[PDB]
């Protein structure tokens, strides 16, 4: 018999240990792996897919209109939308990026922000999509907005702009929970010229906002989400 | 020359041209393929009835009218009455198929609106009652007509709130599934090529739906002044690389 | 060594990477270097924790049950008295692991179970009992226990584990699915029938665990809570899905409660506010 | 060192080494180059 | 506290120029639009016009050739100007604030009577 | 220009009763419609914006419904506070025209 000394933490069950354990089914041969399409190895693969942002969350109920950013015709210099870039809260909390972000404590890297224009093909608009980095407030007059990182978007045959929110941070990682030290800044769209509608058309045209992650995106320190909760155990 | 917006899809004796198209979607970048021997468990020699079933079957056209919530079809269920494909689907115990789904919605350069055309593998529907309530067979299998998401809730039917995707997940997160948009200023068609996506190599085609096709208006249909407030949406589905196995008598499904 | 951003200067060009068409259903992999002037940064980061082996591969509580150790004289069914208790194994009863797993429609993993038993005597005990729990893995078709001490607990072919209360169990179970993966979701039925259940399938059946206290009884009544912890391992996941927004209502169903609260948070202000 | 005979008994596999998001982010038939017009 | 104080002459001869001010507190006119709505007594509300958050004005389609809305951002004042007053202009003139593009935060109004 | 038809001109009702005012539109409003109440000698007060969503501090017995061109403001268990002229206004596509108005008289 080998002399052994038993250390602290013996008999503990740390739920994140990765050790070996006896199989309850010796000599069991499982079912073969057939090829199933769509195999996921890493959650950084699928958060690079854009999903719709419910950025018009100005309604008492959840509907399709939460995803529709309204544009208006006779508007110069005004604001289209605005949001802070806490991506585990607000408009981003329910997106696919923002749901997988909430399984992790820290994030880093750049965000991919897309806007799809949806109005008629004989309409036109120029918009300016601004990222305000932290330390300054959310911009208020489009002159404050274009001092930061911005894209002037002429709307034409390609209905989609892709703005990046580049990683503008002194600290290497940001909390996915909203923390004031590590806030990401602000996002806002402004009328760069205006929305011109064709004849016989009237009203509002809509934007569809998308969010995903750039390939430099980082996530670490897995944690539970505040999204889902439970009171009693579920049954069949 | 190399126009990415002008395509032709020929399958069998059926051909679809489009001149205002986006790039087609091949779901998860797998083209449909037949079942290889290394994956097969069923020992029957499968029947591969190529040009007679692997061809476009145009469904009934849906009218998109400004308050349309959306439409849901089930595959292989929406083709269960379609020619020879529907007959092999009921005479065989097993069958696998990929699909070329082609959704069509033309307009003018004065119209606006956006359709999320999305293919969801195993879109298990939610009952509108909650609890442990099941959805009955005839509501999950509506055939060519599909599920109208603007319709009322029925007893034994699914929930039809389009914001929660009939399954408890939000609408904006459907873009993880292989999808396109028919944004009327850009394209009038959406083409999605679906492979066979299942955890078994072949499967019963009547008890189980492999994928769902949802055509969902995201941005509402705005017509120009004087136009009828209605656009037809036509869905054309072609089976691809279709195997059938286990030939017996014709099965009797409900309804 | 892996480049995060490249150096990019001023571009005045006709190749425009940031204008695209998302009607194609694609996300163009637009870098920050494609629309601002960037410097060379490095990743210093592999992505090992967002791997699905690490994501789905830590132990989650999946079931909490009660069994009792009391005198079984005149007790008829022994199951309502919780002298034993079996559990149909699923990862859908407790919703934290469920929302992690229902992010895919197919998942294949070897299972690792950690079964913790804790005792409590809520009345009239002179001592704490030193009890042994039997956890018997009961596959479908095996005889289910009807008594806490009948022939079924002999477990000649059923895998069973004995452990002390306060102590824990640990055993792994291989992938026991009928199919090549488990169905997290099943758009179907067992057969073509007007009244058969929807979505519930045996394609995510993982067996059942019956639990009893091997000890006879004392004067006092001992309540033993059994907590099952599941760690997935050798995880293979397919078809990423939309995350669950609404609260679950049942095992194996995508149902949600009526009149539920809005999951998208409403702003304090307009769409212009920050 | 594996202490058991079954492959289920072993611990986790580690880094999966693939990380290919193109089947989800670009599931398109024709290759769209970054910088090119998407539709011509 | 969002406040919009209407301030007019409250009694004006016809065939003259009318001028109402809407003194704005609690917000800036660079960020929110201001709508004008009147109500003659007994009759219902009539939308006069709106100056948007930067300068652009939309008007009532009957009254466009006689109504004009201006503003002064640094003074936080909005200037409704009407010309060639009829006796149908006898109304309570309200000013609003753009609230999700809807009209809200209505002032107490000014009764403006056009008479001789 | 979109013309809003609000019905009826008046409803004489009592407390506890259920009152439905209906606003029709010549064009499609796309839920961009507001409901105003107005007591005697008061400014108009926005009740239901976006044709279904209650405004700030508006009590939970008002309920807007309808889409497209037909919009209906319903009051379940009307109270004494709920008497006055009611208005519908669209905020789709300037000019932002009102409805005709609907009075509520105490029975």
């Amino acid at each position: 018999g080998l002399p052994t000394t038993t250390l602290p933490g013996s008999g503990q069950f740390l739920t994140t240990d990765d050790r070996q354990s006896p199989s309850a089914l010796p000599n069991y041969e499982p079912t073969p792996r057939i090829h199933i399409p769509g195999k996921v190895h890493n959650l950084l693969e699928i958060i690079q897919v854009d999903t719709l942002i419910p950025m018009n969350n100005t309604h008492t109920k959840d509907e399709v209109n939460s995803y529709l950013i309204p544009l208006n015709a006779n508007r110069q210099n005004e604001q289209v939308f605005g949001t802070n870039l806490f991506i585990g809260d607000g408009v981003f909390k329910t997106t696919l990026l923002g749901e997988i972000v909430q399984y992790y404590t820290h994030w880093s890297g750049s965000l991919r922000f897309s806007l799809m224009y949806t109005g008629p093909a004989l309409s036109s608009a120029k918009l300016i999509l601004a990222y305000t980095p932290p330390g300054a407030r959310g911009p208020q007059d489009r002159r404050e907005a274009m001092l930061g990182t911005h894209v002037v978007w002429d709307i034409g045959l390609q209905s989609t702009i892709v703005m990046t929110i580049p990683w503008t941070s002194g600290v290497q990682f940001r909390y996915t929970d909203p923390d004031t030290y590590t806030s990401a800044g602000f996002l806002s769209c402004w009328y760069q010229t205006s929305l011109i509608l064709p004849p016989e058309t009237t009203g509002q045209v809509y934007l569809l906002s998308f969010i995903s992650a750039c390939p430099d995106f980082k996530l670490r320190l897995m944690k539970d989400t505040q999204t889902i909760s439970q009171t009693v155990a579920l049954t069949e | 020359g190399y126009s990415d917006r002008v395509q032709q899809i020929t399958l069998g004796n059926s051909t679809i041209t489009t001149q205002e198209a986006a790039n087609a979607v091949v779901c998860y970048a797998e083209w449909p393929e037949y079942l290889p021997d290394v994956d097969a468990s069923d020992v029957n020699k499968t029947s591969k009835p190529d040009t007679s079933v692997c061809r476009f079957y145009t469904l009934d056209s849906k009218t998109w009218t400004t308050g349309s919530k959306g439409w849901c079809w089930k595959l292989p269920d929406a083709l269960k009455d379609m020619g020879v494909f529907g007959q092999n689907m009921f005479f065989h115990s097993l069958g696998r198929s990929g699909y070329t789904v082609h959704v069509q919605c033309n307009a003018t350069k004065f119209h606006s609106g956006c359709l999320l055309v999305v293919v969801i593998p195993e879109h298990q529907l939610a009952s509108h009652e909650g609890g442990n309530v099941s959805v009955k067979y005839t509501f999950t299998h509506p055939g060519e007509r599909g599920i109208d998401l603007s319709s009322a809730n029925e007893v034994g039917g699914p929930v039809k709130d389009v914001i929660y995707n009939m399954n408890g997940t939000l609408l904006g997160n459907l873009l993880i599934f292989p999808h396109q948009f028919i944004n009327l200023r850009t394209n009038n068609t959406a083409t999605i090529v679906i492979p066979y996506i299942n955890s078994v190599p072949i499967d019963s085609m009547t008890r189980h739906n492999n994928v769902s096709l949802m055509v969902i208006p995201i941005a509402p249909l705005t017509v120009p002044t004087g136009a009828t407030p209605s656009l037809p949406i036509t869905v054309t589905i072609a089976p691809m690389c279709t195997e059938f196995s286990g030939i017996r008598s014709k099965s009797i499904v409900p309804q | 060594q892996t480049v995060a951003s490249i150096s990019s200067g001023p571009k005045h060009t006709q190749k425009v990477p940031i204008l695209t068409a998302n009607e194609t259903g694609a996300t163009m992999p637009v870098l920050p270097s494609d629309s601002i002037e960037t410097r060379t940064t490095y990743m210093h980061f592999n992505g090992s924790e967002t791997d699905v082996e690490c994501f789905l591969g830590r132990a989650a509580c999946v079931h909490v049950t009660e069994i009792q150790n009391k005198d079984a004289t005149g007790i008829d069914n022994h199951r309502e008295a919780k002298l034993f208790n079996d559990w149909k194994i699923n990862l859908s009863s407790l919703v934290q692991l469920r929302k992690k797993l229902e992010l895919f429609t197919y998942v294949r993993f070897d299972s690792e179970y950690t079964i913790l038993a804790t005792a409590s005597q809520p009345d009239s005990a002179n001592y704490s009992s030193n009890l042994v729990v039997q956890a018997m893995y009961v596959p479908p078709g095996a005889p289910n226990p009807k008594e806490w001490d009948d022939y079924t607990w002999q477990s000649a072919s059923n895998p069973s584990v004995f452990f002390k209360v306060g102590d824990t169990s640990r055993f792994s179970v291989p992938y026991v699915g009928l199919a090549s993966a488990y169905n997290c979701f099943y758009d179907g039925y067992s057969h073509d029938d007007a009244e058969t259940q929807y979505g519930i399938t045996v394609l995510n059946h993982m067996g059942s665990m019956a639990f009893r206290i091997v000890n006879e009884h004392d004067e006092h009544k001992t309540l033993v809570k059994i907590r099952v912890y599941h760690r997935a391992k050798h995880v293979e996941a397919w078809i990423p899905r939309a995350p669950r927004a609404l609260p679950y209502t049942s095992i194996g169903r995508t149902n949600y409660p009526k009149n539920t609260e809005p999951v998208i948070k409403k702003r304090k202000g307009d769409i212009k506010s920050y | 060192i594996n202490y058991y005979k079954d492959a289920a008994s072993t611990s986790s596999a580690g880094q999966s080494l693939s990380m290919d998001p193109s089947k989800f982010t670009e599931p398109v038939k024709d290759l769209m180059l970054k910088g090119a017009p998407a539709l011509n | 506290a969002v406040q919009l104080a209407e301030s007019g002459p409250a009694l004006v001869a016809p065939s003259q120029a009318l001028s109402i001010t809407c003194t704005v507190a609690g917000f800036s006119l660079t960020a929110y639009g201001v709508a004008w709505v009147r109500q003659p007594p007994g009759a219902g509300l009539e939308w006069l016009g709106a100056i948007w958050a930067a300068g652009a004005t939309d008007y009532n389609a009957a009254l466009k050739s006689r109504a004009s809305i201006a503003k002064d951002n640094s003074k936080s004042q909005v200037f409704l100007a009407m010309a060639s007053l009829a006796t149908a202009d006898t109304a309570a003139y309200y000013c609003a604030r753009e609230w999700d593009a809807y009209g809200d935060y209505w002032g107490q109004g000014t009764t403006v009577t056009v008479s001789a | 220009d979109i013309v809003l038809t609000q019905s009826p001109a008046a409803l004489s009702a009592a407390a506890g009763a259920t009152v439905a005012a209906t606003c029709r539109a010549s064009g499609n409003i796309h839920n961009a419609l507001a409901w105003y109440q107005q007591k005697a000698g008061k400014s108009p007060q926005l009740l239901v914006y976006a044709a279904a969503a209650l405004a700030a501090g508006v009590p939970s017995r008002f309920s807007g419904s309808g889409s497209g061109t037909a919009y209906a403001l319903a009051i379940n268990s009307l109270a004494a506070d709920d008497f006055g002229a009611y208005y519908c206004q669209h905020f789709w596509s300037t000019p932002y025209t009102f409805g005709g108005g609907t009075k509520l008289e105490i029975k």
